[PDB]
C-alpha cells in the first residue's frame, strides 16, 4: 500500500 | 483559487502559453539537443545480444526504475503547472495516477529516432529487439509505433509542453471531485495550445493528434503486462519495484 504521491505533492 | 479556473482574456492566454512552456523547460528531464546528439551512439549487435540474455525480471526491474525516474519529472511538471496546486489533493492524485504515464509516453517521442526506429535507453539508442527479454513484445511494438507517429508530426519543445499539459489536465478522469474547476483549467490550456498553433501556423497538426483512446490503450496494456509479470515474479515486484511505480500501476 505504497503512497509516495502525497509526499511528493506536499514537499516544497 | 486561480485565474485560469474562470474565463481568461487573450493577454491572459498569452501569459499561460509562456508559463506552460517555462514549467516544461524546467522539468523536461533531458534536453532535446542532448538526445539528438546521442542518436549516433547505437547499441552494437553484441550489446543487443547481452540485453536479450538478461533475465525477464532484471529487465522489468530496470525498466520500472527508469520509468519511475521519468514519472518523477512529470510530477514536478504538474506541480509547476498554473492551477494544478490549487486543485484539491484528491484531484491532483486522480490526474497524476491517470495521466503521468500518458505524459511520459508523449515525452518519449523526443528520445525516439524515426530514421532507424531506436529509443534512448541506458546511454545508447536501441531498437525494440533490445527489450525482447521483457516478454511483452506487443506493448513495446505499440509504444514504438506511437513514438513513430508523434515523431512524424515534428513537435517543437513548446508544442510538447502545451500538448502534455492538456494530456494531464483532463476533466473526464473518473474520480475528480471539482470537475468544473478542472474543465475551466482544461479549456484555458486548450486555448493556450491552439493559440500557439495558430500563431506558429501549425494548426494542421490538430486533426493529426492521436485519439485519447490511443494513450488509454497503451496505459491499459502496460498495466495488463505488469499484472502478468507480477504473477510470475511476485517477490521481485514486492521487493525491488519502486514504491511510486506500484502506487500508480499495481494499486500499492
Ligand atoms: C521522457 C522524458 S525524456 O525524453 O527526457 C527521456 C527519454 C528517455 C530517457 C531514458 C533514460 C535512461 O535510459 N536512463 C537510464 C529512459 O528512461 N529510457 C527509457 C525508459 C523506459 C523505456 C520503456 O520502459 C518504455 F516502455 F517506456 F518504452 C521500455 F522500452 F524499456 F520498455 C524506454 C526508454 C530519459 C529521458
Ligand atoms: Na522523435
Amino acid at each position: 500500500k505504497h503512497k509516495i504521491l502525497h509526499r511528493l505533492l506536499q514537499d516544497s | 483559487e486561480n485565474l485560469y479556473f474562470q474565463g481568461a482574456s487573450l493577454t491572459e492566454i498569452e501569459h499561460l502559453v509562456q508559463s506552460v512552456c517555462k514549467s516544461y523547460r524546467e522539468t523536461c528531464q533531458l534536453r532535446l539537443e542532448d538526445l539528438l546528439r546521442q542518436r549516433s551512439n547505437i547499441f552494437s549487435r553484441e550489446e543487443v545480444t547481452g540485453y536479450q540474455r538478461k533475465s525477464m525480471w532484471e529487465m522489468w526491474e530496470r525498466c520500472a526504475h527508469h520509468l519511475t525516474e521519468a514519472i518523477q519529472y512529470v510530477v514536478e511538471f504538474a506541480k509547476r503547472l498554473s492551477g494544478f496546486m490549487e486543485l484539491c489533493q484528491n484531484d491532483q492524485i486522480v490526474l497524476l495516477k491517470a495521466g503521468a504515464m500518458e505524459v511520459v509516453l508523449v515525452r518519449m517521442c523526443r528520445a525516439y529516432n524515426a530514421d532507424n526506429r531506436t529509443v534512448f535507453f541506458e546511454g545508447k539508442y536501441g531498437g525494440m529487439e533490445l527489450f525482447r527479454a521483457l516478454g511483452c513484445s506487443e506493448l513495446i511494438s505499440s509504444i514504438f509505433d506511437f513514438s513513430h507517429s508523434l515523431s512524424a508530426l515534428h513537435f517543437s519543445e513548446d508544442e510538447i509542453a502545451l500538448y502534455t499539459a492538456l494530456v494531464l489536465i483532463n476533466a473526464h478522469r473518473p474520480g475528480l471531485q471539482e470537475k468544473r474547476k478542472v474543465e475551466q483549467l482544461q479549456y484555458n490550456l486548450e486555448l493556450a495550445f491552439h493559440h500557439h498553433l495558430c500563431k506558429t501556423h501549425r494548426q494542421s497538426i490538430l486533426a493529426k493528434l492521436p485519439p485519447k483512446g490511443k494513450l488509454r490503450s497503451l496505459c491499459s496494456q502496460h498495466v495488463e503486462r505488469l499484472q502478468i509479470f507480477q504473477h510470475l515474479h511476485p517477490i521481485v515486484v514486492q521487493a525491488a519495484f519502486p514504491p511510486l511505480y506500484k502506487e500508480l500501476f499495481s494499486g500499492g
